């Protein structure tokens, strides 16, 4: 029978019954009401809307199944500490989702549940995937394993910079600090998140003079090097010509900006990447303004998951220790996620769900932002041997230039992997290690004296 | 202020001061320590395009202790002085080289 | 001389006495600073951090000339009842900029400035774009004045609906419930965002059965029909394929949602309904992330002015009474900005600078979000004629079916339309001209008396 | 539970009940009020896909009543029983249409 | 004989086209029967024009930077005579 | 596209710029090259031409290669033009 | 620059293999752009049926147009309006 | 090791084509570093049968293409599983 009017939302979208399915999607969400309304109400207006869900009864939805495709509450579980603040678990459908499509499983789950007018803030911490789902996507093109082959570098840490400024130089001095960089001993340099084709200096300019500093480096040292090349462009067009350029020059890596481009972008360039052999970094640009607050946003576990699936070699993390916010619970969080296989669920670390990749590639984790010689062994024991750490200001703000100061991080890096073989504890005796190894090198004794003083310490606003 | 010297490197270690025969021990040690397989390999010329060395007879699949790694190492030397010697470790869960090292270059 | 160390940002960022140039992008910052930070220093590092600063002082900064391009703070405001909260004002050339990218100027300004240890909010009010830089984008494909040529219809706003449910329902039965409104009165119909191409119902089956509903409506009415076929894909090669497929079959209009997809992949879109003559409609989700929150994020003044230039023929501005959050002053503020050729600055209403769009076309206003006939009055007063009016839930939850449904609507609008060009205040006689329009027509006397009691009040989190 | 009976429709104030004299005369003077300059126009046939429908003499571009307007109505009904006529306004500085209605439909 | 200084609005030209700007100042002025001579002294460009155009190619700067030549006017030559030589003789006069 | 550069050769220029009473004067023809594209343009030689004809050549060869020109009219400029950072073009000297 | 009188020395001048266009000439008309129209080609027509009968279109121009406008009431407007409105100045260009 | 101690060929197996644990375009590029060392040590033409067998008649001439842009000798295909025609559509492309 057909009835016409205004439904309660409570009615039939709670259910603390059923049982999640294993080919089945589950959100966990950090619900602020309005005052007045019932922490039941709230989950079901979110899991409702969501999907299949409107403001009044029609007549069309008894010729589907509706039992079949709706989104459910299952659990409510109450903040400790906390009044009118409640995390709800929703369940979702495998077949409501597009293959392979994050754009999909995006605009279905975050698409307007936000700016509900009956709750004030919410905030999406964690989600799983079946594995039945990962199994459509591509993932990332080559992964940590692969890498590492085609790049025949084991043992340690990568190390990287960045080229500063920002933006202002010449692409003949852009390729002439690239040269020097990588003369002294650092494997990748990286243009800036930013630099794209500005009026002061072209894209087909910086290509072309970057590829004549990279030949005469490896040829010097006797190892291979790299620069990430931003493709980041206006149109999908343009995006692919940069690309295309890259590949003709026989480049091994390039990088973009996944946030600011859009996962539409970032899922078309990631199987171009495939296709041509070539390795893709990933920048997380205009990221901090989605995941900074505890009350509102998305957490950035969400953003990370969300890549691995779309696809990617490397990825920012956020060094723990640094001019920008990290959180080492949280951090080692979803570096364990984004690297592992099989993640087990921690409450405490801040993953909601067991989540399990299907042999799916890791992706590696870098350290940027604000780290000089002093902190090397408190990033070398937190984020292992799979890494990038990279000095922009480090390596160029050196006394004595760009190679003694790609020669003071190679020092610094290598002296910590040696102890760290050894039987040593780099939290114990990380001063000992950088104090001992500035007694045979000048580059080192130099670059320890300046940067001594300087500590990042402020608190955090993203807390468990 | 001081220039840098040109100078050519050899992947990991390379930088440090050259590994005396007690820190080479250390390191072999790390290996087995861990549970990965040790192996030795050979080449006549150090390139940065060529991937692949002449592989020492086959990894050692039952090493107990480090002094029989650096037995197949000083083998692997008398019979080629004018050869770079490298020593590898692989992992078998993983599927992937954990260490790599030279611990010969070509005498004179 | 080269001085090699840590430099304060407040010495050479912040300058009081400059005044800006006429091509110069200026942006409004709300600021909120962490304890023993003083105002300028939290000001001078906002401006430093988004254009050509770091953290320590490097050797390559005296080969480039960095008083060129360098970004400034030039006024700082506090703001009234509020302590450590103050408004800051930043300059920035138009060289460093890339033409036509609405991509590097969003990875310019809000790249990494938020995050920051040193201050604890943020949040981007306001953005001017110079007639210099507008100059090098598209803009909309067709703009107010030919969308309505092209349609032909003048005098009153336009009216849609959302066919409901979201999810679940045939390629056929969707075709049905199309042809149902289309039929009633309606000018457009639409798919709900999170359809894109479901195991249950496939794209372009959609596509076909939606082609032979607007047909038939079209010659049973006599007027021009159509419907927003979702175009919205994982990759860029998808999406390009399925606007192809409408401009097969001769349809009018396409959608897309331009947030999860990102910036590129519309700006690729934009271009292409330019050269094949197709009206864009442009669907907002996941909007209230990111400008929900009065301390952090974005303010959605800024995104519609960056769909504005990227491309699009509508766009969603949210009704000011409904289920989803909207303030009257600070939507008719934006309302008002996508629109109108010259805007001038107004305080109170949101506007922090003064805008002018170089002969660039206007995009239609969109009101959709839990509306029924007694919001009609409201509506048309408060929006204009130049809007469109959508109504999901409102027309399929008539107790006589769709057609029925779309008849009330369409007669609700032509009553309030006639009795405005006479010279009658719809905010004094809303109730009076509904009521008597109700006595001659029996399908608006039913659906009064059902949703008369429905009313959404709550308090806005989003205040001036 | 009624049937919605299939009738060909007239864009802009066709839904509502046929209009008198009288609110015609209220609809041009909204237009004059205003300041848009009112024209007539006429057609055979009455269809979707056309957009275009010859025009009654010239736009009025010196109007001072809105009786000169219906005036010109008339006249044009007159000489055109078996036609359709509208009244359009024009605005010069957005280049757009304002308002567009049916004013007379073909007598039998 | 005086100078005329005519100002034009901005909206009426295309963007990034040379071929639009001198079709619609120096069209039909010339040749008018009210006027025995006329020539155009100058033109302005505003600078929201000059931004829809490419521009130069490479420009002076990015020229000597390929081209590794610093410090000095650069020398060239033309091969004469202007018709006549073979493919072959013409390339031994470039060598 | 390509990474080439471009030599423009200034070939029947002399049928419009040559009467002070009849055409368009070269400084706009200069100016038109750099707005549509080309690295180098032919100037002319400067040997004679008296000491007011030669100021004249150095009115428009340094609006070629200049970011920013000043509005002087002894030296033939009518309006201070300004580009943004729009790359010169190379003056050519031959003849 | 030309209207309904200068029709008579078109035809002669130009013979029948070419085309002749009205901008202000149609759009300038009283009635409008469909009265325009007519009356440039009642007055054409007119003028083929005479040269073809075998009458002089330079001697009875002026009497071929006035029979024309007595049956159309469109070009009897026209020639109202344009009459005195004539162009006569001195040529640069001659033989 | 293999094509070191003196065989002529190398082959994949039959049921490798291009599973999660390693990718297909990964196999070719490492397999033809090893027959370029192998050939260069020996002073014999060594071989390597790549297995070109794929699920659509796209991916299928995808791979063979990319064998030929390494100079590859030598494909692989499995005639029975994959069709008769598909077999004869790469027998015409290997010609
Ligand atoms: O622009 C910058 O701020 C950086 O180049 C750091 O500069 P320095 O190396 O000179 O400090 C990096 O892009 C950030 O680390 C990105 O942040 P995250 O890794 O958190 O995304
Ligand atoms: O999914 C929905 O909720 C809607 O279809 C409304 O449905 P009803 O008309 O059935 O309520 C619209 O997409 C939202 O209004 C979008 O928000 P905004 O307009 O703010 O972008
Ligand atoms: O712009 C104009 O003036 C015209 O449109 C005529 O308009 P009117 O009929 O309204 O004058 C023509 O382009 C010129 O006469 C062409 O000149 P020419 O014949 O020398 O090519
Ligand atoms: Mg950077
Ligand atoms: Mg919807
Ligand atoms: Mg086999």
């Amino acid at each position: 029978g057909y009835k016409a009017g205004v439904q309660d939302y409570r009615l039939t979208y709670y259910t603390p019954d059923y049982t999640p399915k294993d080919t089945d999607i589950l959100a966990a969400f950090r619900v602020t009401p309005q005052p007045g309304v019932p922490f039941e109400e709230a989950a079901a207006a979110v899991a409702a809307e969501s999907s299949t869900g409107t403001w009044t009864t029609v007549w069309t939805d008894l010729l589907t199944d509706l039992d079949r495709y709706k989104g459910r509450c299952y659990d409510i579980e109450p903040v400790p500490g906390e009044d009118n603040q409640f995390i709800a678990y929703i369940a979702y459908p495998l077949d409501l989702f597009e293959e392979g499509s994050i754009t999909n499983v995006l605009t279905s789950i975050v698409g307007n549940v936000f700016g509900f007018k009956a709750l004030r803030a919410l905030r999406l911490e964690d989600i799983r995937f079946p594995v039945a789902y990962i199994k459509t996507f591509q993932g990332p093109p080559h992964g940590i394993q692969v890498e590492r082959d085609k790049l025949n570098k084991y043992g340690r840490p990568l190390l990287g910079c960045t080229i500063k400024p920002k933006l202002g130089l010449s692409a003949k001095n852009y390729g002439r600090a690239v040269y020097e960089c990588l003369r002294g001993g650092l494997d990748f340099t990286k243009d800036d998140e930013n630099i794209n084709s500005a009026p002061f200096q072209r894209w087909r300019d910086r290509f072309l003079f970057v590829a004549d500093a990279i030949t005469k480096a490896q040829a010097e040292t006797g190892e291979i090097k790299g620069h990430y090349l931003n493709v980041t462009a206006p149109t999908c067009e343009e995006m692919l010509k940069r690309a295309e350029y890259a590949k003709e020059l026989k480049q091994p890596i390039i990088m973009h900006d996944y946030l600011t481009a859009g996962f539409t972008a970032n899922t078309t360039l990631a199987r171009w990447c495939r296709d041509n052999g070539v390795l893709l970094h990933i920048h997380r640009a205009m990221h901090a303004v989605i995941d900074r607050q505890k009350n509102h946003g998305i957490h950035f576990r969400v953003l990370a998951k969300a890549l691995r699936l779309s696809g990617g070699d490397h990825i920012h993390t956020g060094t723990v220790v640094g001019k920008l916010e990290g959180e080492r619970g949280i951090t080692m969080g979803f570096v364990d996620l984004l690297r592992e296989n099989y993640v087990e669920q921690d409450k405490s670390r801040g993953i909601y769900f067991t989540q399990d990749w299907a042999s799916l590639p890791g992706v590696m984790a870098v350290a940027s932002g604000g780290i000089h010689v002093w902190h090397m062994p408190a990033l070398v024991e937190i984020f292992g041997d799979d890494s990038v750490l990279q000095f922009g200001g480090g390596t160029l703000g050196h006394p004595w230039g760009n190679a003694p100061g790609a020669t003071a991080n190679r020092v610094a890096l290598e002296a910590c992997v040696q102890a760290r073989n050894e039987g040593r504890n780099l939290a114990r005796e990380g001063n000992d290690v950088i104090r001992e190894a500035a007694k045979w090198s000048p580059e080192l004794a130099v670059a320890c004296e300046l940067w001594k003083e300087i500590k990042f310490e402020f608190e955090a606003m993203d807390t468990v | 202020m001081q220039t840098l010297p040109k100078e050519r490197r050899y992947e990991t270690l390379s930088y440090l001061p050259p590994l005396t025969d007690v820190q080479i021990e250390k390191q072999v040690q790390y290996i087995l320590s861990q549970g990965y397989i040790p192996a030795v390999e050979f080449n006549e010329v150090s390139e940065p395009t060529e991937l692949y060395w002449t592989l020492w007879k086959l990894p050692l699949f039952g090493a107990k202790t480090s002094r029989e790694v650096l037995a197949e190492v000083q083998s692997c030397r008398s019979q080629y002085p004018g050869h770079y010697i490298r020593v590898v470790g692989f992992d078998n869960i993983k599927q992937c080289q954990i260490l790599s090292f030279i611990v010969h270059k070509p005498s004179r």
